[PDB]
């Protein structure tokens, strides 16, 4: 495992497990947080522009060549980071790196191609907002932040038909620079990564355009749409990437409940709701931390009628954790759940490649799974309590959707 | 991402598979409390 | 040579109707694709040029010679767009052949 | 019953007309027989640009202090310009009747056109026109006028072409002002809580100083396929202001597939445009036209008494509403003194409405609609809008 | 606006007034 | 003259016989959009658009052809509190006009195929209404300003189209169209006839009616990035309810700050707001004062239209001007001019026939009494300078609610404002 | 008359296909307007009954005797609405007359 950083700023991370299928990804700090009010939704079209014809090769060739060897090219995007990943047999990853590095480094962005792609942008947004969780998290980020992290992952409705080739070219030229890029390869030799890192990934070498610092705003945005279930997320500002308080907040969500291990009533939250409400529900803890700011809170799905006190019950449980009402065995079980979740997240090949990638862009260094385990262990009970009080006090941001006739407000919550 | 978002990681991890219920196939004639006003022959009018 | 080419240009007479060489090209799928790729300005202008020609023809009349497009004046605006379409078609065809 | 419109004439020729009523607020206006029809293509935007400059200060009341005065009593100040008339009107209280009249006096004479303002109002006018194109129905009615009164000053638009707007100077304006603002071509109209003798004394005190067309029948077309909707206006030649069968034609309009269908009878001095404007999707346009032409021919051939009675009732309701409210009433007083030379009372309008029957309605409609060459103005996706032979053939029936 | 442009004169084509229309 | 008779059923009969050639008869119900909840949103919009439906006594064809046969007019105007159904026509046809209007008010049928045909017209009417930015920003401002009652929109939400049934309309009519919430007002008619039609009709429901919830203020801000050329922004706070003394004050405060240019394209060279913006910004703008007072609560604030870029400091400048009025920085001549503007606006609002009929109507439902224009004049005069200042401080302090739309990259937030 | 109407109802034979009397009406303009105004469940039962009768006529079969429809067993569901369609239709006609 290496993560040699090229002088251009590009980070070359390599590993040779000699796996039959090898996976090569490239990670750029070019998420949706780097747009402003003039180019909203540009990162969504850039994500969906993976198939556009580039100076390197024709869309047909690029496509037919990836499907000819049976390889896969995918784009995953968060609010901070974009990652373009190719995977395939070791005997075809040379042309796979040709295609991927052409897509990253030298796009053309022809106007007829993006004009054809805007309808696919609308279709992708509709498919993504077919479920309530996506819309309520986008609404929660929009009401929680002011400028940077409030920008949506998906393109707004008015911006469809207005995104041009020049905006995509400006975004690529201002954020796809070598100092914000890490090239990570599982199943490949480090050497080749470097040679492809000089034939490509070395020409664009500025630090690029620096983004604005994200500012918290608080507030609440609601959406009455007549769904059968009320979705509600109530968050507050939390720790950022690179602090031990982020580890405390991760231990706090695994204490409160995060993800159903069994096809998790034990969750403090789940227990506190289930002792009072017999209706179907789903209460969990939400944590999303980015390199300058984080959001931590509660997420509830419930019947509209009970939506109120269930939310109140969940909130009351966090207040109990803010009052020191916790046991050390519960924190130990939360730590075990968090470390098992981390190890099962990195046990797969694409998750391992993403992790290495993220670490690269974030800290330029690789942290062995082992190291993490002892740091999570560093988090201690009081630390967890502390993060809680942060949530219990910090101004909240609330995104609600459904039949909100009995959904409380923030001044009542 | 998943480390923090957990179940919310997917919702915070927009992703396209690059190469390749479903979406159901998703303009009209042109300072004070608004007052909607319409009529049998009266055209719709926002009184503001 | 080009002198005769200009003479031939005059011979073509589209100048008499102010028709760019590209205007004259008989429509073909490849041409149509290139036309589609054309920016609106060119498209709109191309349209009027074409429409003008038909009208002149309807009246069996020609533009004033001075209005006529000069051999030098004529521009191959669509030429490049077409080149791309053709090359792409050629590529796909070869792919099919193989 | 209706308040009488007592009027008077000063030596100047400024007819001072008023119609008192209980309402305690009044609409006092000045109407001038001066529009784009009196312009000679070298000063095509002089009335519009003077209408912009008329509220920017006078000699006695320099600058915004003038409009500070019309803020001080809480009055409202409006002005408009058509192809034949210009109006400057104030809505105020009754007790503020003298100063308002004095204000109007400044606005018509002693007005000051600042060179500084001229550039600022040029940028305002230029920009508005540069964005006026946005309003389609205005574009379509301007196209209809152009095509209709080709070669006549009536055709020229009020705003004028950007060219003139840029190329205009104080002296030119001064001319239009000194030429088309004569006292015999001016009416001081008052409606509402005003006394006629007090208004006559105020007009004697101030304001006592004040010193043909063809119907082309051709069509114009503006194709722009990027617009979502199409606006089409079809008109024939109207009779004019003084011809009484206008009333009958109004009943015909009251008798009459597109998202919006409006009938108009625009009247100028012995001419006019009588027709219909509709705004529609491209793929419906021809059907609309066919529909519309059929209705006109039905009114030329098969008018019955029930629809005539309905149109008479609609016209009675339309007029009464029109003569309700100070603004409209005064407006009606100013237009009546400028066009007819007298204020036609509502009883005479009711008599002219009740004398209209079905036989004279289809006679007058056959006189003005049947086998006439129309003026057509289209804007938008108007490819399926039929050309002139099909519309001209739809202007008559082979079965009569 | 569109006002800037003016209608070209067809008088050349135009032939010889409702008085005449009836005859025409 | 004006003569008002509140019938025992709760209905109020107001009449004025002025021998007008066209007479106007309206009926006023306390059945605005504030009386819905989250289960029947948009029902009042479909009720407003359903005035030409089949009634027990006359079909849709008979109503439409009979009103158009005499040339009369039937219209529906709706606020968040009140609905008003108005007919007007010649005195010789107002008997059948009252037949049609009272059938529409008292005995609807609400057939399911008719409302199924009407829902597309509901969508079309909402699109036409939201073609301008002011309507959307005021609806957004009310939605972010209130919690339950006055936060309900005047226009039907997009999801509720296709879901409003005949039973919801019948329930809304049976719970809010009762005689104690209704006033029948007639200009140009005899009072007697109003009463006879008030016994033949309106006898259907005479109860007090389902009582609505008290409106609760919430504060907040809802923004809408839509790429318009101009940024619209309304910043309001809670004020006096309508029918309140401070309301007049607040009315004097909006006429001091600026409530519409009196001159054509008025430069508002007098409006404090307009002056405070124009001394710093040379871009085109439109700044005014917004006041909307209802019987339990009111909203007062500022409304700005500006270029996106300057949107910030212009809003700040307008806000700063109100803070100056909150610090006592005003002159008595300015307050006198504001009072003159307010009273002239009231007299010109009541000078027209339909405005006079609406006013009488509103007064009826609101206080059951008629207040002669004269009386009002002396009450507006009652408002005094300090009173104006007071209302200002209320706005300057009360939690604000902000609705913004446009390119909001330089539009400030409430914690920055 | 009641028994002779039952005998004629048996002799007509649309009850053997499981049809209702109102299913057998010829769809004129007024009948289609009355069918369009039906509620969804009644319309769905009418369409299923018509489809089953068409299938039985295709195979030249009838229903078993326990599954037939009965003379008294005639809801005449669509009848009332048509009444309205006709009433409205006539009113409009009269107005024009």
């Amino acid at each position: 495992l290496e993560f040699t950083k090229l002088p251009n700023g590009l980070v070359i991370a390599s590993l040779e497990n000699y796996a039959p299928l090898s996976r090569i990804g490239l990670f750029v700090k070019a998420g949706s947080r780097y747009e402003d009010s003039n180019n909203l939704g540009t990162s969504h079209l850039l994500r969906l522009a993976s198939s556009l014809t580039t100076k390197g090769a024709s869309s047909f060739k690029i496509t037919r060549g990836i499907e000819a060897v049976g390889g896969k090219l995918s784009v995953t995007a968060t609010r901070e980071n974009m990652a373009y990943t190719v995977e395939g047999i070791r005997s075809d990853i040379e042309i796979l790196m040709e295609f991927l590095l052409n897509v990253t480094t030298a796009p053309e962005f022809r106007r007829w191609e993006v004009a054809a792609l805007r309808s696919q942008l609308k279709i992708d947004k509709a498919v993504a907002f077919q479920n309530s969780q996506t819309r309520i998290i986008e609404n929660l980020h929009d009401v929680a932040y002011k400028n940077a992290l409030a920008n949506p992952l998906y393109c707004p409705d008015y911006r469809m038909g207005k995104i041009t080739s020049e905006e995509l070219h400006y975004f690529v030229q201002n954020h796809f620079t070598s100092a914000r890029m890490a090239l990570v390869g599982l199943g490949v030799s480090h050497s080749v990564l470097k040679q492809v890192a000089e034939q490509f990934l070395n020409m664009r070498g500025g630090l690029g355009l620096a983004g604005a610092k994200a500012k918290y705003r608080g507030g609440e945005i609601r959406e009455q749409n007549g769904d059968n279930l009320v979705h509600a997320a109530i968050v507050a500002e939390s720790a950022a990437i690179g602090n031990a308080e982020a580890n405390a907040f991760s231990v706090l969500q695994h204490l409160l409940g995060a993800g159903p291990h069994i096809k998790n009533t034990t969750s403090l939250l789940s227990q506190s709701v289930a002792k009072g409400s017999h209706q179907p529900f789903d209460v969990s803890a939400f944590n999303a931390s980015y390199s300058d700011s984080g959001l931590f809170g509660i997420y509830t799905i419930s019947q509209a009628a009970a939506a109120g006190e269930v939310i109140n019950a969940a909130y009351n449980q966090v207040k109990a954790v803010a009052q020191g009402n916790l046991s050390s065995a519960d924190v130990q079980a939360a730590k075990n759940k968090l470390k098992a979740g981390y190890l099962m997240s990195v046990e797969t090949s694409e998750g391992f490649l993403s992790e290495i990638g993220s670490q690269a862009l974030a800290a330029g260094s690789y942290m062995p799974p082992s190291t993490v385990l002892q740091q999570i262990d560093s988090v201690a009970d009081a630390d967890v309590v502390k993060a809680a009080k942060k949530f219990v006090s910090g101004k909240k941001s609330m995104a609600a959707s459904g039949n909100l006739g009995h959904t409380p407000f923030l001044d009542e919550l | 991402v998943a480390a923090r978002s957990g179940p919310f990681a997917p919702v915070l991890s927009a992703t396209s598979r690059g190469v390749a219920g479903a979406v159901p196939a998703a303009v009209l004639d042109v300072a004070r409390p608004l007052v909607a006003t319409v009529g049998l022959n009266v055209p719709a009018s926002v009184r503001f | 040579l080009d002198g005769f080419r200009k003479w031939y240009y005059n011979a073509a007479g589209f100048n008499k109707l102010g028709l760019m060489r590209d205007d004259t090209l008989h429509e073909t799928e490849d041409v149509k694709e290139a036309i589609r790729r054309l920016p609106e300005d060119l498209y709109n202008d191309r349209m009027f040029r074409i429409k003008r020609a038909l009208d002149l023809t309807m009246r069996h009349q020609i533009l004033p010679k001075d209005q006529w497009t000069k051999y030098e004046e004529d521009k191959f605006y669509l030429e490049p767009y077409l080149k791309e379409v053709i090359r792409e078609r050629k590529e796909r065809e070869e792919w099919a052949k193989k | 019953s209706v308040p009488e419109t007592q009027v008077s004439i000063l030596d100047n020729g400024l007819r001072v007309a008023s119609e008192q009523s209980s309402h305690a607020t009044c609409t006092v206006g000045v109407w001038i027989d001066a529009g784009s029809r009196y312009e000679t293509e070298k000063n095509n935007g002089a009335g519009y640009f003077l209408e912009h400059l008329a509220f920017k200060g006078t000699k006695n009341r320099p600058g915004n202090a003038l409009e500070k005065e019309v803020e001080s009593i809480g009055a409202h100040l409006n002005a408009y310009s058509t192809r034949e008339h210009t109006a400057y009107l104030i809505k105020a209280l009754s007790k503020d009747l003298p100063k308002v009249v004095e204000l109007l006096a400044d606005i018509v004479q002693n007005s000051s056109l600042e060179d500084s303002q001229i550039e600022k109002e040029r940028d305002v006018i230029l920009r508005e026109m540069q964005e006026n194109d946005a309003s389609m129905q205005n574009v379509v009615f301007d196209y209809l006028h152009a095509t209709a009164f080709q070669g006549t000053p009536l055709a020229q638009a009020v705003e004028g072409p950007s060219e003139n707007v840029r190329r205009l100077s104080r002296t030119d304006l001064t001319d239009y002002l000194n030429r088309h603002y004569k006292a015999p071509r001016m009416v001081l109209a008052a409606a509402g809580g005003v006394e006629h003798q007090q208004l006559l004394d105020l007009a004697q005190k101030h304001l006592s100083s004040v010193s043909p067309c063809r119907f082309t029948g051709s069509e114009i077309r503006h194709r722009d396929d990027a617009l979502p909707l199409a606006h089409v206006a079809i008109a024939v030649e109207g009779p004019g202001w003084a011809n009484p069968d206008n009333v009958t034609l109004q009943v015909a309009n009251a008798i009459i597939l597109c998202q919006s269908f409006q009938t108009f009878n625009i009247s100028y001095s012995d001419t006019g445009l009588l027709g219909a404007h509709f705004v529609c999707d491209a793929m419906s346009i021809d059907d609309m036209v066919f529909f519309l032409q059929g209705q006109w021919m039905r009114l030329c051939t098969s008018a019955t008494e029930s629809e005539v009675t309905r149109g008479k009732n609609i016209l009675r309701n339309a007029l009464v509403s029109h003569l309700d409210g100070t603004t409209p009433v005064c407006e009606d007083i100013g237009r009546s003194l400028l066009t007819y030379g007298r204020r036609i009372p509502l009883a005479e309008w009711e008599s002219r409405i009740q004398e209209v029957d079905a036989q004279m309605l289809r006679d007058i409609c056959s006189k003005y609609f049947y086998d006439q060459c129309p003026a057509v103005a289209g804007y938008g996706p108007i490819e399926q809008l039929p050309d002139y032979n099909r519309i001209r053939s739809g202007m008559f029936w082979l079965r009569f | 606006s569109h006002t800037d442009v003016k209608v070209p004169d067809f008088s050349d084509y135009r032939r010889a007034s409702k008085e005449s229309s009836e005859a025409r």
